[PDB]
């Protein structure tokens, strides 16, 4: 992507494309006239004779001196863009490189899970490596199980079905386990929960209390 | 009054160009070259007006966006803000990811510009 | 236009000036680009436009003052409908045009409303999945460090709850002008640069005439260029004085964008933890709102209410 896509490093490009035509500009702007005779000093030294020549000299001063007085504040804004770019490199790099961040679509787009910083010239480029959910299925769910009259809620996920069966699941990948006490709590009973369905919560431990 | 701008395909691809006049009741131009087009970013010629929507490529204004494609030629439209989606939402039913993919990006950020000094004698 | 205004006389003075044209047009060119890359960045966060069903079956949650009203002629929500009624050449000034306009603004608005209401912070990460409404808060419940019981066994209360919260809101916008003041100040500012612009264009900056026209209709040629360079050099300064102006402001805006685009990247694409980022106390869900010139961001929280004092203890002692 970077060697066939030359837009791709533009900001860094455009920096120094905005710095040189400043200087450029300072520097052409010294060669008008500003209401002089003659744009270069030399001409009024060499040939205009002394009183005179402080005239002209001084219109050249005043048109230098604004050239100066407007690349310098040029300079200034210019400055304030790239440290505000820097401060928040410099985070990124503390919070995206030495760290994980739960930030969202601050460490790139999808679930952040590490980056690493690679150097360019006058910046920092990060390369974001982050978890994307792939293909979905559709699943039947339900906020909670009825067992024996008591309410069943998910300790670490979320309760789904298939077309015949009840299975809970990591909210984030289809991993369907066989509910029972170990994976879900117990709190209420079946008629306060809007849309409880009932099910089997298997007791992993009775079994052997009958055997 | 108003300006003129032109827009202008890459010259390593074309040399057609049309051209916007800012502020124009489109009528008060004396161009030529016909596909002549009013917009709410002024009067735009030579760019043929299409009824198909796509992604911003060179931004016009107030909506508007041009193009070029087919044999070609310089088209205007409106921008599209991408492609619709309908949730399947329900009161019973979730979607859950059974694969995953890593992905990595890229993200560039300038951190310096050159140091300079300047002797003002 | 505004230093000339189309003399002959004067803009061959102009040409014995540096490239002053081109840097006040550049300058004003790329703060142009800058607005709408801001609009772009803050509200087309999302990739596709989603769409709600039928609004029907969220719980018992009512969303239909946040989402567009299907009855105007401009689809927006009645809490926006209500944000755009409260915010309220002669010299070479021209007003370009947004390249999105307010109906392209709504439209992604609404995208991401019908991603948040149906899908949760998925359609942020990666494709949208779908989720009951009451499921997606029983989520952002214990993204708080509240568990799933106290959704459930209180849905019909928490609904109601947000319900009339969010008419409030409206009495609040409506009623109270002020609330509103942030964006109505960056219209005026800029109003007022611009008549500043204006009215400093008649004084006469140690001319004879601030009148261009009554210098070159009445004053001999020789004499009309000294006149005429008067004017040139109090209208520069105007100009120059103006941009660095718009320069500034500009930057203050642009730092509002960027900090309004990270806000809804974390506070409507997800669930934050950054204190009173998205709002004070536990932050559930943000539903953003467009206005003219800027975003409006409603933070739903989590308040604890009343309290009881209890006996603690750091450990329990067994056998
Ligand atoms: C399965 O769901 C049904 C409701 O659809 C529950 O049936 C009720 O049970 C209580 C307690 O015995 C009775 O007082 C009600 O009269 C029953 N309702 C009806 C319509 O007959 C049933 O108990 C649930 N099964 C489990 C294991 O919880
Ligand atoms: C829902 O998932 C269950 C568990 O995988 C499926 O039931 C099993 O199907 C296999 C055959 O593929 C049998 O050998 C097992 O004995 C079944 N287990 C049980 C507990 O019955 C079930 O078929 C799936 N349902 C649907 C509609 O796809
Ligand atoms: C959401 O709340 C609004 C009120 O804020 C409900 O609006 C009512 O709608 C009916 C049918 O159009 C009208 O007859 C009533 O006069 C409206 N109420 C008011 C105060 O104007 C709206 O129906 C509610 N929607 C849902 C899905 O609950
Ligand atoms: C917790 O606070 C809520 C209010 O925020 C209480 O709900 C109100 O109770 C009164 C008295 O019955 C009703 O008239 C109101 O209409 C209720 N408000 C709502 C929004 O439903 C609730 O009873 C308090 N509860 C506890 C400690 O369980
Ligand atoms: C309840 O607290 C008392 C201390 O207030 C514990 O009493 C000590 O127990 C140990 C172990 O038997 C003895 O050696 C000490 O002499 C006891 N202290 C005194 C002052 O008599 C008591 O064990 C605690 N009960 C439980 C269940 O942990
Ligand atoms: C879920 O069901 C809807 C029904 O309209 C269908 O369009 C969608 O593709 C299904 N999603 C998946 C992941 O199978
Ligand atoms: C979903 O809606 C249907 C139709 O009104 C209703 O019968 C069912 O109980 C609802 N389920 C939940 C979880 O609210
Ligand atoms: C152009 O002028 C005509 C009247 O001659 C008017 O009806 C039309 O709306 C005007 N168009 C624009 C874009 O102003
Ligand atoms: C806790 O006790 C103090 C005793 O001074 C009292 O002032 C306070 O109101 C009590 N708090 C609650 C929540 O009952």
């Amino acid at each position: 992507s970077l060697s066939s896509t030359p837009s791709a490093l533009g900001k860094l490009q455009d920096v120094v494309n905005q710095n040189a035509q400043a200087l450029n500009t300072l520097v052409k702007q010294l060669s008008s006239n500003f209401g002089a005779i003659s744009s270069v000093l030399n001409d009024i030294l060499s040939r205009l004779c002394p009183p005179e020549a402080e005239v002209q000299i001084d219109r050249l001063i005043t048109g230098r001196l604004q050239s100066l007085q407007t690349y310098v504040t040029q300079q200034l804004i210019r400055a304030a863009e790239i440290r505000a770019s820097a401060n928040l490199a410099a985070t990124k790099m503390s919070e995206c490189v030495l760290g994980q961040s739960k930030r969202v679509d601050f460490c790139g787009k999808g679930y952040h899970l590490m980056s690493f910083p690679q150097s360019a010239p006058h910046g920092v480029v990060f390369l974001h490596v982050t978890y994307v959910p792939a293909q979905e299925k559709n699943f039947t769910t339900a906020p909670a199980i009825c067992h024996d009259g008591k309410a069943h809620f998910p300790r670490e996920g979320v309760f789904v079905s298939n077309g015949t069966h009840w299975f809970v699941t990591q909210r984030n990948f289809y991993e369907p386990q066989i509910i029972t006490t170990d994976n879900t709590f117990v709190s209420g009973n079946c008629d306060v929960v809007i849309g409880i369905v009932n099910n089997t919560v298997y007791d992993p431990l009775q079994p052997e209390l009958d055997s | 009054f108003g300006g003129v701008s032109v827009i202008t395909p890459g010259t390593n691809t074309s040399n057609q160009v049309a051209v916007l006049y800012q502020d124009v009741n489109c009528w008060r131009v004396y161009s030529t070259g016909s596909n002549v087009f009013q917009t709410r970013a002024g009067c735009l010629i030579g760019a043929e007006h299409v009824n198909n929507s796509y992604e911003c490529d060179i931004p016009i204004g107030a909506g508007i966006c041009a193009s070029y494609q087919t044999s070609q030629s310089i088209i205007a439209y409106t921008m599209s803000l991408g492609a619709e989606n309908s949730v399947a939402y329900s009161n019973n039913s979730i979607a859950i990811p059974t694969n995953f993919t890593i992905s990595v990006t890229t993200e560039i950020l300038p951190v310096s510009m050159t140091k300079t000094s300047v002797d003002c004698t | 236009m505004y230093i000339c205004g189309d003399s002959t006389e004067c803009s061959n003075l102009l040409l014995q000036y540096g490239s002053f044209c081109t840097q006040l047009n550049r300058a004003l060119t790329g703060i142009a680009v800058e607005q709408d890359k801001n609009t772009q960045e803050v509200f087309a966060q999302v990739k596709q436009i989603y769409k709600t069903p039928p609004i029907k079956d969220f719980g018992g949650f009512n969303f239909s003052q946040i989402l567009p009203d299907p009855s105007k002629p401009s689809k927006r929500s009645p809490i926006e409908d209500l944000l755009f009624n409260k915010v309220t050449k002669f010299n070479g000034l021209t007003v370009l045009p947004p390249l999105l306009t307010d109906e392209m603004i709504a439209q992604y608005t609404s995208a991401l409303l019908a991603g948040t209401i149906t899908s949760g912070w998925t359609f942020g990460a990666g494709p949208a999945l779908q989720i009951p409404f009451p499921m997606q808060m029983a989520y952002r419940f214990n993204g708080i460090g509240v568990t799933q019981n106290v959704l459930y066994e209180n849905q019909k209360l928490i609904a109601n709850q947000f319900n009339s919260a969010i008419g409030k809101i409206q009495d609040s916008l409506s009623s109270t002008p002020s609330a509103l003041g942030k964006l109505q100040d960056v219209v005026n500012q800029n109003a007022q640069a611009l008549n500043t612009l204006v009215k400093q264009l008649s004084s006469n900056f140690g001319a004879i005439s601030s009148v261009l026209n009554d210098i070159l209709s009445r004053l001999c040629p020789p004499e009309a260029e000294v006149q005429i360079d008067r004017l040139i050099t109090g209208r520069l300064q105007s100009l120059q004085t103006y941009v660095t102006q718009q320069l500034i402001r500009a930057a203050e805006i642009r730092a509002s964008a960027n900090l309004a685009a990270t806000k809804m990247s974390e506070c409507v694409l997800g669930q934050s933890k950054r204190v009173d980022f998205c709002g004070k106390g536990y932050h559930l869900m943000s539903f953003p709102q467009s206005a003219p010139h800027g975003v409006v961001f409603l933070h739903v929280t989590y308040v604890p209410a009343q309290e009881k004092n209890f006996t603690t203890a750091p450990a329990i002692c067994h056998d």
